[PDB]
């Protein structure tokens, strides 16, 4: 990347390692996570790291595994404002055949609802472990060959493990590591064009075919052009100089530009298009350093602060209760609060003082002391420190 | 015919290409008219609230001009002189009335002195516009479209569709206001009914009856007629705009001012004539008839001498040279 | 309901009742679907599967391919492959066809396995090679610019192909054997249209067209055994970015300065992306004018050929090097960014005619005027047959392009052209000679037989005589 | 550069009898404001009015190569149902004829 090394360097890209040798890099060929993202109005990144857009409105098949049939992610989207060109996801719904063939759907209020009834999060069924995250999202998680991500405003990251390489299809490709082959269709032949591709992974014979894929929403609504082209040139621009070698920001920037002329609202498109290169970054190893006053500084409750790189492990009050459970997850950019300070259930964090205890479900009082006639506990500070 | 006319006249009020008038009292720039599959030009009507501020061309997405009801007319974001005449558009002060037509793209707008628009969509944009003002199909009974592509009822989610906010304007979706007539009627209302009767009542409005029917206007003139504080002129709109649409259908009624005692607005000097010829007679001009037989159109000239000089009429005897 | 079709009821006590909420069409059958209840409408009879308003009685239901639906037991042909579909899905064969490189306009590049590339160099480049890792290696194709980085009336380019041990560089749109390939039989140049076809090798041929655009046509054979600035042709187009030493990279400009042949040369600078490159910078007018103009692509004539080829790529370059470049009495680095892809186009059998007297005019009739006389053979025709027989090549050739566009010389039959009198002429009058008595050549040059010298009855041809030297013993 | 073609070793003649510089002066003009994507018109144009210039003065001149200007005459014999071949570009052929 336009910079010299010395010689018994080791490189990583990430999943590999590189040592350099005689001006040669020997680098390591293990397969890799692969992950598909939709985001934005209508954006999707294939497993195989595929860009590409496509305004369907129907319910699509957005992964499967495809061999064995471990599971089977489903997506619906809908027009999302006023434009035509403005096709946004509205909730996402998963199969679980190795889980009594359970049904999971993310909902739109970034909820969760299995087979109709509502679920308060944590969930530690069988397998999957749904619960929020920092940033009020939803992370499930069966097994640990898949995850996922929240689906509120639309937004969707699907990891799986290498041992689905080459075993996956849908609106995802094949993950196989080549890009090329990732247009293909239920009839096993990749068509050249995304309408065609996208048409025909729809579920409903009733929902009408896209025939037309527009590349500049700008056109019907001259009235942004100049702010979009301004409003994304940030992604070029110095602020983000430092992840222009870890990720190419090209359809990173195309992306802002669709989203900024079509979405109803700019204002709330712009920073949701900075933010997913600035995650995009952010995975390879670079953070950066992005909000300002005027960019959309995230705020929540007075309570909490701002935090670039935090540590999502201590903060609920529920981790008190559980110790014992490990936490190998890396800083998240979000709010916290100070470190005498632990998240309440309400959500007003206060000092590990009065914070309940969580012991099978049910939620004791800083001082609640539940004795018997063969056994006795009582929460001391966030777990009861209890004897037999 | 080969033309249509939208026009936003009045207060709130809007008449599309084929004559369902409403009320509307948008709060940002709106989408007039303009192709809706291939968007080669888009005319956009701003509000500020309720009233409406100025009228605006988009060329694609590379040319933009601003003119405003105060005269006033930006080009990009820089204030302009006038008359003007680049990129093809031509931007003058006809009959006193500010023009923008765009013949090449077949378009010509207008702004009178009150502040009234006035849109002449061409024919080849037929079935083709998709706007505030509805598409350009002979019916008049779907011109309800909204952007989604769903026709709808009510005129506020149709014109709520269309609009266009920007990087500064960032405009929501707008409600009607709330009526304060329904307290205030009764002695001049006794009065007020025939301002509004004599649009069809009156003889030299009387023959406009073949071409368009009179309701919608005397209804929309009485619905507004209530707020109006003690004034006969609160009707005169209607009337105005009955009297134009007629003339666009091809039979002009000819002094319908003379007894209407409400006469549109004009810069001193010149009075509102029916059918006044669009070739001026300004002092520095050539003597070139036979190329200057353009349709006539309503609007206001000087007197019978007073020949034009830079919008400010002078007689015969004092045209001033230049040089 | 309706007699060929049939209705259901709910179960109240399930909760997969799968009504017709969840209707299977064809192309649904696959698709696995998860519904929330029933309808309880009705439904096809459950051996069939409703499609454009029927019930098709057994599935074996139509095959779509671009939108199009297509009758089982009907085949269809993608590049060397054909496809026939049985139940719903297509059987294709597993030929590999021959790749492509490609110098699409100025400064892009497209790889073997499919990559367009921006890497505006200004040094010498290796375009493709086979000494190349493990592998010994034979070819070395480079490619050098000149003042290429703002390409407006330069960046005349020259390749230089050092195959077999003989540098055939070419330039100013003249191939220049600088010194003679030692297994000559393999070589053979052929002048077509505008074309300048080399024929380097049984799997190995470059196509050029006299100014910008050259192209590497290679065969199976290759396949993951070359590298340079066209990627390693094995299929995976991810990794096309892997630098001179094995490390796969991000930016392409990091990728082609590694790819340089000169280290003592000058590294192309990175430039902060921008939609528009040099001139269409601040004048959005001249941009607005620049994408309308190169909308052609996407025109009631190409609109076949964006069916089978995507043209967005084609429409950047064009964008990218009409407004980099400036063009005042030549419009060439327009025109030729459109004859690229109608090339692309007419290769994938898709021929169209885009050329007007208004629009990139191709005069083709200063050739006939040079006779005294205007006898008007040679005629320009959107694509023919390129790679035709004439008296400087008798015999027939195997050749990497279908049809290449240009003044193609039409003229009646018995009458066969050669290259060196603009004329075609009849089959006698040309210095064609049949030592074997069979249609060989031109009295091919060319040493027969050395190593089994009890054969070595030399025979050759200069212009019609059928000349016989010796075989020179060893002792 | 390129508007200096008309000081060119085609044009010499004609520069004894008409002076080159208003034309070099409109060549350079228009190349510059104009903006040329897919006809290069606005410089064929300024050069074949001083070639017609220089035409109705006896001086003939050629100038138009396939490279420059290349004004293709083919489209008026294909529409035929053979290739009749009788238009031709001529540099200056007689106006009003029979
Ligand atoms: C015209 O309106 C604009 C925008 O409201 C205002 O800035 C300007 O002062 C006005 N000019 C005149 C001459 O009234
Ligand atoms: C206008 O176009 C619409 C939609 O294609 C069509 O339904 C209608 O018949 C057309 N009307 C006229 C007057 O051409
Ligand atoms: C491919 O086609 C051949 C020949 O028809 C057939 O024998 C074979 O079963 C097919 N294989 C697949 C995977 O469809
Ligand atoms: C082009 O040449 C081919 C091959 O000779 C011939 O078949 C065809 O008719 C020609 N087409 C035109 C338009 O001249
Ligand atoms: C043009 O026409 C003239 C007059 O017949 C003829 O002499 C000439 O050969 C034609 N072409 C040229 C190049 O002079
Ligand atoms: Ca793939
Ligand atoms: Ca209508
Ligand atoms: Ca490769």
């Amino acid at each position: 990347s336009g910079k010299r090394y010395p010689p018994g360097t080791s490189l990583s890209r990430d999943c590999n390692t590189c040592i350099c040798r005689n001006s040669q890099w020997i680098c390591s060929n293990e397969e890799c996570p692969g992950e598909c993202l939709v985001t934005g109005q209508s954006h999707f990144k294939s497993f195989d790291n595929r860009y590409f857009t496509f305004s369907g409105i129907c319910q699509y098949l957005l992964a499967r595994d495809c061999q064995d049939h471990s599971f089977s992610i489903v997506i619906e989207t809908v027009q999302c404002a006023d434009d035509r060109d403005a096709v946004c996801t509205r909730s996402v719904t998963v199969r679980l055949p190795g889980l009594h063939n359970s049904l999971v759907k993310l909902k739109h209020g970034a909820g969760v609802a299995m087979d109709g009834q509502d679920v308060q999060l944590p969930l530690l069924k069988g397998d999957l472990r749904i619960q929020h995250t920092v940033t009020a999202s939803v992370r499930l998680s069966y097994g640990e060959d898949l995850q996922m991500d929240w689906d509120g405003r639309g937004r969707l990251l699907v990891k799986l493990s290498p041992v689905y390489a080459g075993k996956t299809c849908g609106l995802c490709g094949n993950y196989n590591g080549n890009q090329g082959d990732d247009f293909l269709t239920p009839s096993g032949l990749a068509e050249p064009r995304v309408e065609d591709f996208g048409n025909a992974w729809k579920l409903h014979g009733d929902c009408q075919d896209l025939q037309k894929q527009h590349s500049d929403p700008c056109a019907l609504n001259p009235r942004m052009t100049r702010f979009s082209e301004e409003a994304c040139a940030v992604l070029t621009s110095p602020t983000f100089e430092a992840c222009h070698r870890a990720v190419s920001p090209l359809p990173y920037l195309r992306n802002c530009r669709y989203d900024v002329c079509s979405c109803s609202d700019g204002r709330e498109c712009l920073c949701g298009a900075l933010a997913s290169y600035a995650a995009a970054c952010a995975g390879r190893g670079v953070r950066v350093a992005w909000r300002e006053p005027g960019r959309c500084e995230l705020n929540c409750p007075k309570g909490q602060v701002y935090l670039q790189c935090g540590t999502p492990c201590n903060l609920t009050c529920r981790s008190l209760s559980y110790p014992d459970e490990e936490c190998n997850e890396a800083c998240l950019e979000g709010c916290f609060c100070p470190p005498g300070l632990y998240m309440d259930e309400r959500g007003d964090c206060v000092p590990k003082a009065q914070c309940p205890c969580y012991y099978d479900g049910e939620i004791f009082q800083p001082e609640d002391i539940f004795s018997d006639h063969h056994t006795m506990c009582y929460c001391e500070d966030g777990f009861m420190h209890c004897t037999m | 015919s080969s033309t249509a006319r939208c026009s936003l006249f009045g207060s709130d009020f809007v008449n599309t290409f084929d004559g369902s008038m409403y009320s509307f009292a948008g709060y940002c720039s709106y989408l007039l008219a303009g192709g809706c599959q291939k968007r080669s030009f888009s005319i956009i009507g701003d509000f500020q609230n309720g009233k409406r501020v100025s009228l605006s061309v988009y060329l694609g997405e590379f040319f933009d001009i601003h003119l405003f009801v105060n005269g006033t007319v930006t080009q990009g974001d820089q204030r302009v002189s006038m008359p003007y005449a680049s990129k093809g558009l031509y931007l003058e002060t006809e009959a006193g009335y500010y023009k923008l037509s765009g013949e090449a793209y077949g378009f010509v707008a207008r702004i009178d002195g009150s502040g009234n628009f006035q849109v002449l969509l061409s024919d080849r944009y037929f079935n083709k516009t998709c706007g505030l003002c509805g598409n350009f199909n002979i019916f008049a009974e779907d011109d309800f479209m909204t952007q989604e592509g769903t026709l709808t009822s009510d005129p506020y989610d149709f014109a709520n569709s269309w609009a266009l906010s920007s990087g500064e304007q960032w405009c929501e979706r707008a409600s009607p206001p709330s009526s304060s007539c329904n307290i205030s009627s009764g002695e001049m209302q006794k009065g007020l009914w025939e301002q509004c009767q004599l649009l069809k009542s009156t003889s030299v409005f009387a023959r406009c009856h073949p071409l368009v029917d009179p309701e919608p206007f005397v209804a929309l003139c009485e619905k507004t007629l209530c707020e109006c504080a003690g004034g006969l002129e609160c009707a005169c709109p209607a009337l105005l705009e009955y009297a134009r649409t007629c003339a666009q259908e091809g039979m002009v009624l000819y002094g319908w001012t003379d007894h209407s005692a409400c006469s549109p607005v004009c810069p001193a000097g010149m009075e509102y004539r029916q059918c006044v010829s669009p070739c001026a007679r300004t002092c520095q001009s050539l003597h070139i008839n036979e190329m200057c037989q353009e349709r006539c159109v309503d609007g206001c000239s000087c007197p019978e001498g007073q020949l034009l000089d830079e919008g400010l009429c002078v007689e015969s005897t004092e045209c001033p040279c230049v040089h | 309901c309706r007699p060929p079709m049939v209705k259901l009821v709910c179960p109240a006590d399930n909760l997969r009742a799968e009504g017709l909420e969840c209707t299977k069409t064809c192309q649904n059958y696959d698709l696995e679907c998860m519904s929330m209840g029933c309808v309880s409408g009705c439904l096809c009879p459950p051996g069939m599967v409703r499609h454009e308003n029927r019930c098709v009685a057994l599935e074996r239901c139509p095959c779509f391919h671009q939108g199009k639906e297509y009758a089982p037991g009907e085949t269809v042909k993608i590049g060397c492959n054909t496809c026939v579909c049985q139940d719903r899905k297509w059987n294709c064969t597993d030929h590999v066809c021959d790749a492509t490189c490609s110098t699409i306009g100025m400064a892009h590049y497209l790889t073997f396995d499919g990559l367009k590339y921006l890497f505006p160099g200004e040094c010498q480049y290796v375009l493709v090679q086979d000494y190349c890792g493990s592998n010994p290696g034979t070819f070395r194709i480079l490619v050098g610019n000149k003042g290429c980085s703002h390409p407006s009336v330069k960046c005349k380019k020259r390749v230089t192909i050092l195959v077999e041990g003989g540098e055939i560089e070419l330039f100013d749109g003249e191939v220049n054997v600088k010194r003679p390939m030692k297994d000559e039989t393999h070589f053979e140049v052929v002048e077509s249209g505008r074309y300048i076809i080399l024929l380097l090798g049984k799997a190995l041929s470059v196509v050029w067209d006299r100014h910008l655009s050259i192209s590497v046509v290679l065969k199976q054979t290759y396949q993951e055994k070359v590298c340079g600035l066209c990627g390693n042709f094995d299929g995976i187009q991810n990794n096309d970015l892997t630098s001179s030493n094995l490390q796969v990279e991000e930016d392409p400009v990091d990728f082609g300065n590694s790819w340089k042949v000169s280290s003592q040369c000058a590294d192309t600078r990175k430039v902060p992306l921008d939609s528009s490159p040099a001139t269409c910078h601040n004048n959005i007018m001249k941009q607005t004018m620049v994408d309308s103009s190169c909308r052609i692509l996407t025109s009631d004539v190409f609109q076949d050929c964006n069916k089978l080829v995507d043209p967005e790529p084609y429409l950047d370059v064009c964008i990218y090097d009409t407004c980099s470049c400036e063009s005042i009495g030549d419009c060439a680095c327009f025109c030729d960014t459109i004859a690229a892809y109608a090339h692309v186009c007419a290769q994938h059998g898709k021929v169209v005619t885009w050329r007007t007297a208004t629009l990139c005019p191709q005069s083709c009739e200063e050739r006939n005027l040079r006779e005294n006389g205007y006898e008007c053979e040679w005629r320009y025709n959107s694509c023919a047959p390129a790679c035709q027989v004439t008296c400087q090549h008798p015999e027939p050739l195997a050749c990497p392009v279908q049809c290449v566009e240009g003044c193609h010389a039409h003229c009646p039959p018995g009458k066969i052209l050669d290259e060196l009198l603009q004329t075609c002429v009849d089959p006698e009058d040309c210095p064609v000679c049949e030592v074997a008595g069979r249609r060989f050549a031109s009295g091919k040059k060319v040493t027969l037989n050395p190593s089994d010298p009890e054969h070595c009855q030399i025979c050759h041809c200069d212009v019609v005589n059928l000349t016989c030297e010796a075989c020179q013993e060893p002792g």
